[PDB]
């Protein structure tokens, strides 16, 4: 909902890492849910305990990348010199990226994953900090 | 000596012509600065009849003592 | 109302894997005009007490359509089991 | 029969005046009802089992297509129930009303609506009868217009593009290369509608002109991709150029005629400061060109003729208003100040 | 016959310079500049228009 | 889109089957009758973009 | 924009009209030219100069449709801008009279190099 | 020689010049409509 | 151009409506005939600026650059005639008619007037350049270098879009770039910096970096029949001079940034000269070539202040003579040797005597005998970067030592001896060799007589 997105640009700002995560791996623990979903019924008919589905896992990827999504800026935010920076939140997108590097072994998939996945990081917050919007209206 | 007159000009033609067709410019460049003044920012107005959409027509009201009094 | 409410449950029956699955194929259009009268009813309560009196040809005029929308899809079965004898849904050769 | 065959095409486009000339939900129930009633025949023709295998799956899935839509009618008549044409008064309706109407003008979601109805049809001939089916329901969003989410329209847009742009890769079957694509520019006069909802349809002529070419020059004898290698010494060379002048232009490129919605499609969008959306699309549409070029390549440079049998008789096929066609489909792009002036 | 594969191509070309001289002929806003360019009281700024 | 071929020639295709408070055979009204005649006249002229407002 | 469904109403008799020998009514019908042509050129002439009446009436056709398409399009680009000036006379609050100044006022940034 | 249908050859023809004459008889009625009127 | 489009648009209904064999001699005839009105009506004075007639042409008054446009297709027609008849008389006339259409859109550009029409300009190639290496080409791989040869100018081309009309919405017009006299300031921000980015990065697709080039020597190496497009390829990577329209002015005054164009055109220069040393191609031998010394303009660009203007405004038909010339070299000698290995043509100099005065003053070219149009500009690009600071004479100063081998690794690879074979190549250079080899260096030391017309604003 957007509730959860009201409730993470507003008030931790790099600080409260114990709550910052909390509030950032709930994203993470829900995207894996909807890819669960096609999984199922999509790929085949599974073992007799559906979901049972051909890798499984996804959830089990999903919430751990998640955690460490905030969890790599609310260090690095508190660390470093306490503004959140597009430097600053690069960081974040690396090792966040390697879990997917980690499992599923690297050398051809996690040697993009610390690649692709900063660079798309770091214009969030770049995003929010020039005014720009996605879906505006006159 | 005998080549411009047989050819060409030199500022009263290439001059001028530069005054000229940059008046057909500021009532170009200035008309597109009022689109955006009046098409984006209508807004919540809506007078002029861009942003006019239907609702209903009230002739089709009747008005006839209809046999009910309290209606 | 309640009666509202209940009926609204009723029009999920159109669900849609019961709706187009599983064999036995007859079962999966069974619930089809089964989904009608499920807003035949739902209609009729809302034109009926407050007091319309025009749009009592809208219900009726649906079930016009209702049945003779039914009609057509019927044929087709038919027409699947005229080569084969059964429907069995889980038949499948032309791919996507 | 061939008395019927053109009375029950007469009722085809008798339904879809029907939904654009009434100000009532019902008679709009009953127009693209009577259409998915007027389809069915027109695919059996030759009584094939896998054209019946084809039609049921197109049948159940328009049936709800229909029956979906009425359930959003009783709605806004429990709410101030009025019937004229216009905004829906409720969120729960307008929700129900866009994405089951969304259906008859497959998105990316229904994902096999479009390319397993069209692949299995022995009817090559038309079969362009589903641009009739693009055109009812656009006439139906132009006046729901004013009543949107405005997130769900432009989300079913991006992805529309997403994987129309990736289903033809993995093909042969030049009907499903032109099932696909078909998802392609329908995603984008979906993600004008909120921003103007004139200049939509100029994006709907173009392409009912060049998807209009392309299937009367498909109907020459090609229906395989290796198909189109033994055509251009064997049936005429002046059709390999002509088909190269139309996939070419309907990937977008700004010399031809195919680029122009496309080029006023951002003028409408920016003025508005939407600028991260249009250029995820046009360089989505960067993808849209990879299926002609690697197709082009196999009729224009003679990739090995085999199976000799030499056409030494004339042809004469229904080339109905063909050669008039392509006249405007690549050289209107300077032609065009005011396509936005007589159509809106 | 008398070749007009050959030579008259070439002859669009004043073809193409009588066509060359209507859009100076209504660009004809300025005379009153300070550029001299006056047009102040010759028949010399006004002509070649 | 929305072309309105009975707007020029004079003809109703329906237009009576619209609202609460058009035709009633023997002038018998609605339950909520005495409001649609005041909402009407409400917003008329009105171009629905204000109308919510 | 109202009296609706006309091709073009009885107001757009103030036109020029948009009147004959400009090159877009030209080259409306140029590309007809071209067009018939490759009529020629489907079907196995193999003149390519073939029967004159296969030749014309591509010409006839979009001369007239061209000309009877811009007479709305120039009235249509009118009617936009007879309703345009109204509201730009009236609301004065929403169109400043803006006071110009010289270049006496302006100090710029200044950056040179 | 020479086979034509010989129907069709000629109406091609004249309904264009029709389309000609009917072309001016608008165009020059309208070219003194806009002095008429304006 | 007043009339320049209108006469050569009536040079296309002239190939299939003519006769036989006489195609070639006729199309030759006519097209010297406009030369003469290029050079009469422009090269006029002078002073800020000549704006030409209205909306369509600004005359090229800064830059003239349009005489060299005309010289090329009464050029190449007869170097194309080498190997191409062998087809039907139909087929081979439509390849004549694509290449004078590549003409008339290159015409109306570097004029242009404005920008809106210069990008559906600028984008108006790439469709009949893309068909010469489709059909009548060389052996395979032809088809994956025809899809390098897009998807790299299209990639980064679209945001033009995206920035002009985020320009032309903004203030004022694009219409006219003699309307840009309001120019506001642009700052740093994070909006900004891409506004630049797109405004740039573009024009970075033609002429190359060392990123992002690897399809140049695609379309050079696998090349039609022989060099016939190749040549027009030269004026193609040049000819993306609209980097000195637009960032004249329209955020001049981000040079922050600057420095990784800088510095990435500047080790990618002295590296991808050394980058062919061991090639053992021909064609790609002045494919790498063509590389270094046209990545030494676009430091004169961004550093801006000139003394950057002069050279650079040479420095782009510099090599566009000499590699058109080093083209006609390379598309010599191998109608004889029917491949374009360097290394087979071993015993060379004693049977062609005559061509080999042409291999020794092309080559002096690029050491380039300082009067000549070549060393009068690139001591400019000397006069404007060591003002910047004392290092940049060191990394440009080695790419005038490097290219120095590089020629002549090529020239002394003729003189060897008993040649083991070869009943074969026998053909004494004949008239259409010598005569279409001649009329480069011909008007080049000519424009060193009175170098004045080449030169900016500036
Ligand atoms: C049977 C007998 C027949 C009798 C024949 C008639 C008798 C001979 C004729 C008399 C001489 C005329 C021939 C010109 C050469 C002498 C020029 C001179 O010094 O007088 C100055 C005189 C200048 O006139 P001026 O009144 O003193 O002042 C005007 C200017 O302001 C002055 O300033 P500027 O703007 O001219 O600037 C100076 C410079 C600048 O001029 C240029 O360089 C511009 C040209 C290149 C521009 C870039 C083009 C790129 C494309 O001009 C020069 O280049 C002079 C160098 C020599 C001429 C160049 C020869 C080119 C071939 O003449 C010229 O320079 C005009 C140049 C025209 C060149 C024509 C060349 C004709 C050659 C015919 C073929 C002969 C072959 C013989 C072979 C024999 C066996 C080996
Ligand atoms: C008797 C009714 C016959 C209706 C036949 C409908 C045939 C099916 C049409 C489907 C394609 C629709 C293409 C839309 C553009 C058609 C050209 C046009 O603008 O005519 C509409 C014209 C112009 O419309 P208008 O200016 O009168 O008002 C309607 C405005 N639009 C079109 C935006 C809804 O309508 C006519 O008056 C007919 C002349
Ligand atoms: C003289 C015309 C050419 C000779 C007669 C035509 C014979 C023919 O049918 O050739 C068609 C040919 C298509 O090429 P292709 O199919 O690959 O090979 C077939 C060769 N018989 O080539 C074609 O003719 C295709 C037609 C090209 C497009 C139509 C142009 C018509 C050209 C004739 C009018 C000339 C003026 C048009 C150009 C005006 C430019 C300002
Ligand atoms: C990646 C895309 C990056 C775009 C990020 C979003 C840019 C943006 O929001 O626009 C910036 C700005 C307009 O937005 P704003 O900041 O609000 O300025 C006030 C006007 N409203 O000003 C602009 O409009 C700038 C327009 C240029 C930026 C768009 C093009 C940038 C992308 C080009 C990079 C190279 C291409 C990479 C993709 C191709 C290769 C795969």
């Amino acid at each position: 909902a957007k509730t959860v997105l009201r409730q993470y640009w507003d008030i931790p700002e790099g600080t409260e890492c114990h709550r910052k995560t909390y509030a950032t791996t709930s994203i993470g623990g829900a995207a894996g849910l909807v890819v669960s979903a096609y999984s199922v019924a999509l790929k085949t008919p599974t073992s007799f305990l559906e979901g049972v589905a051909r890798t499984g896992r996804y959830t089990f990827t999903a919430a751990a990348i998640g955690a460490i999504f905030g969890l790599t800026s609310c260090i690095s935010a508190q660390v470093r010199e306490k503004p959140d920076d597009p430097l600053n939140y690069l960081i974040g997108g690396c090792a966040g990226g390697l879990i997917l590097g980690a499992r599923t072994r690297s050398y051809g998939i996690g040697a993009a994953a610390c690649a692709y996945m900063g660079l798309t990081a770091a214009l969030v917050k770049m995003g929010q900090l020039e005014g720009w919007q996605v879906f505006a209206e006159p | 000596r005998w080549i411009a007159r047989t050819f060409f000009d030199g500022p009263e033609k290439n001059y001028e012509r530069t005054m000229a067709i940059l008046q057909i410019e500021a009532e170009k460049a200035e008309l597109r600065l009022k689109e955006l003044e009046v098409r984006r920012l209508m807004r919540a107005r809506g007078d002029g009849p861009w942003f006019h959409y239907p609702t209903i027509d009230k002739e089709l009201i009747d008005h006839s003592p209809k046999a009910t009094p309290d209606n | 109302s309640m009666v509202y409410m209940n009926i609204m449950m009723a029009f999920t029956v159109s669900l849609v894997g019961l709706l187009m699955y599983r064999s036995h194929l007859m079962s999966s259009l069974l619930c089809l005009e089964g989904m009608m009268l499920s807003l035949f009813v739902m209609a009729a309560l809302t034109i009926l007490n407050s007091h319309f009196t025009l749009a009592s040809m809208m219900p009726i005029i649906l079930l016009v359509f209702a049945a003779c929308e039914a009609a057509l899809g019927l044929s087709l079965l038919v027409m699947v089991s005229n080569t084969y004898g059964t429907d069995y849904v889980q038949n499948l050769n032309l791919l996507q | 029969n061939p008395i019927i065959f053109i009375i029950i095409l007469l009722t085809i486009m008798l339904g879809t005046i029907i939904v654009m000339i009434s100000s009532h939900w019902l008679l709009v129930w009953i127009g693209f009802e009577m259409n998915m009633l007027a389809i069915i025949p027109i695919m059996m023709k030759n009584h094939n089992p896998r054209a019946t295998e084809a039609s049921t799956k197109y049948f159940l899935t328009q049936s709800t297509a229909s029956m979906l839509l009425m359930m959003a009618v009783i709605i806004n008549l429990m709410f101030s129930g009025q019937w004229t044409v216009m905004k829906l008064f409720n969120p729960m309706a307008s929700m129900l009303m866009t994405m089951a109407l969304a259906m008859k003008l497959g998105m990316a979601p229904f994902h096999f609506w479009v390319p397993e109805v069209t692949q299995g049809i022995p009817l090559s001939s038309g079969l362009i009868l589903l641009t009739w089916q693009k055109l009812a329901p656009m006439s139906v969003l132009y006046q729901i217009f004013p009543s949107i989410n405005l997130n769900l329209i432009l989300t079913l847009s991006v992805l529309s593009i997403l994987i129309g742009g990736w289903g033809g890769l993995n093909q042969t079957q030049l009907r499903k290369i032109m099932a696909y694509s078909s998802i392609a520019h329908m995603g984008w006069m979906t993600a004008v509608l909120p921003y103007n909802p004139t200049m939509t349809l100029l994006n709907l002529i173009i392409y009912i002109i060049m998807t209009s070419t392309m299937f009367t020059m498909f109907m020459a004898n090609s229906t395989t991709t290796t198909l189109s290698l033994s055509h251009t010494w064997n049936k005429t060379p002046i059709m390999t150029v002509l088909i190269l002048a139309t996939l070419l232009s309907m990937g977008g490129l700004p010399p031809l005629s195919g680029f122009m919605p496309k080029w006023m499609i951002i003028q409408e969008m920016t003025k508005n400061n939407s600028i991260i959306l249009p250029t995820f699309m046009a360089i989505t549409a960067l993808l849209n060109l990879y299926f002609y070029m690697r197709l082009t390549y196999s009729t224009t440079l003679t990739m090995f003729p085999s199976t000799n049998n030499m056409k030494m008789k004339w042809q004469f096929p229904l080339m109905k208003k063909m050669t008039f066609l392509p006249t405007m489909v690549v050289l209107s792009t300077m032609m065009l100040p005011l396509t936005p002036m007589l159509s809106v | 016959r008398d070749h007009w594969v050959h030579v008259l191509v070439p002859m669009g070309f004043v073809f193409g310079y009588y066509l060359d001289r209507k859009n100076d002929e209504k660009l004809t806003a300025f005379r009153n500049k300070s550029l001299l360019y006056k047009r102040e009281l010759k028949p010399n700024e006004e002509v070649t228009w | 889109p929305f072309f309105d071929v009975q707007k020029r020639l004079g003809v109703d295709l329906d237009r009576w089957m619209t609202i609460q408070s058009a035709e009633q055979p023997h002038k018998i009204p609605s339950r909520c009758h005495a409001f649609e005649k005041e909402w009407i006249e409400c917003a008329h002229g009105i171009g629905s973009i204000r109308a919510e407002k | 924009g109202r009296a609706t469904f006309q091709f073009l109403p009885d107001e757009a008799r103030s036109l020029p009209p948009p009147k004959l020998t400009d090159p877009r009514l030209a080259f409306v019908g140029f590309l007809g030219y071209c067009s018939g042509l490759i009529d020629n050129a489907i079907r196995r002439r193999p003149v390519l100069l073939a029967g004159l009446h296969r030749q014309l009436l591509y010409i006839t056709s979009f001369v007239f449709v061209g000309y009877y398409l811009l007479k709305r399009q120039d009235y249509m680009y009118a009617v936009r801008d007879h309703d345009m000036f109204s509201y730009i006379k009236s609301h004065p609050e929403d169109f400043p009279e803006k006071d110009k100044k010289t270049y006496g006022e302006v100090f710029e940034e200044f950056h040179p190099v | 020689h020479g086979s034509p249908n010989w129907l069709k050859v000629g109406l091609t023809l004249g309904t264009s010049v029709f389309l000609w004459i009917y072309l001016i008889k608008q165009h020059n009625e309208d070219v003194l409509e806009y002095k008429r009127r304006n | 151009m007043l009339k320049y489009i209108i006469p050569t648009i009536m040079l296309m209904p002239l190939t299939w409506l003519s006769k036989n064999n006489m195609i070639w001699v006729n199309s030759t005839a006519h097209s010297l005939l406009i030369s003469f009105t290029s050079l009469l009506l422009m090269n006029q004075f002078g002073d800020n600026s000549l704006n030409f007639s209205l909306l369509f042409f600004s005359d090229s008054l800064s830059t003239p650059l349009l005489i060299l446009t005309m010289w090329l297709l009464p050029l190449m027609l007869m170097a194309s005639q080498h190997h191409l008849s062998k087809e039907n008389l139909t087929r081979k006339k439509l390849f004549i008619t694509m290449l004078i259409s590549l003409q008339l859109f290159l015409i109306m550009t570097f004029t242009a007037m404005e920008l809106i029409l210069f990008y559906i300009l600028f984008e108006a190639t790439l469709v009949p350049t893309l068909i010469i290496i489709t059909r009548w080409g060389n052996q395979t791989e032809r088809l994956n270098a025809g899809l390098y040869f897009l998807f790299y100018t299209l990639a980064g081309s679209l945001p033009l879009l995206v920035a002009l009309i985020y320009i032309q919405n903004t203030v004022g017009s694009l219409n006219f770039l003699m309307l840009q006299y309001w120019v506001q300031p642009v700052h740093n921000s994070w909006s900004n910096v891409f506004m630049w980015l797109a405004c740039m990065m573009a024009f970075m697709v033609k002429m190359p970096l060392y990123g992002l080039h690897l399809w140049l020597p695609k379309a050079h190496v696998e090349a039609p029949i022989a060099g016939s497009m190749v040549l027009a390829a030269v004026l193609l990577k040049l000819g993306g001079y609209g980097m000195l329209r637009i960032t004249l002015i329209l955020n001049p005054m981000t040079d922050f940034m600057a420095y990784p164009f800088i510095m990435l055109s500047l080790w990618g220069m002295i590296m991808t000269s050394s980058i062919c040393l061991r090639q053992t191609d021909l064609k790609s031998l002045i494919a790498y070539s063509s590389v270094s010394h046209m990545a030494l303009v676009i430091v004169a660009i961004l550093i801006q202040t000139p003394w950057s203007y002069m050279g650079a405004t040479a420095l782009m038909i510099a090599h566009g003579l000499t590699s058109s010339m080093l083209f006609c070299l390379a598309n010599s000698n191998y109608e004889r040797i029917h491949s374009r290995t360097m290394i087979l043509a071993r015993g060379l100099q004693t049977l062609l005597p005559l061509m080999a005065t042409w291999w020794l003053l092309a080559s002096l070219t690029n050491l380039a005998l300082p009067p000549t149009i070549n060393l009068i500009g690139e001591l400019f690009v000397v006069m404007s970067t060591f003002s910047w600071s004392n290092i940049t004479i060191i990394l440009m100063g080695v790419n005038m030592v490097i290219t120095a081998l590089y020629s002549l690794y090529m020239l002394i690879m003729t003189q060897r001896g008993k040649y083991t074979y070869h009943i074969n190549n026998i053909s004494p250079s004949f008239t259409r060799e010598n005569a279409l080899m001649s009329l480069h260096i011909l008007p080049l030391l000519l424009l060193t007589l009175n170098p004045k017309i080449i030169l900016g604003p500036l």
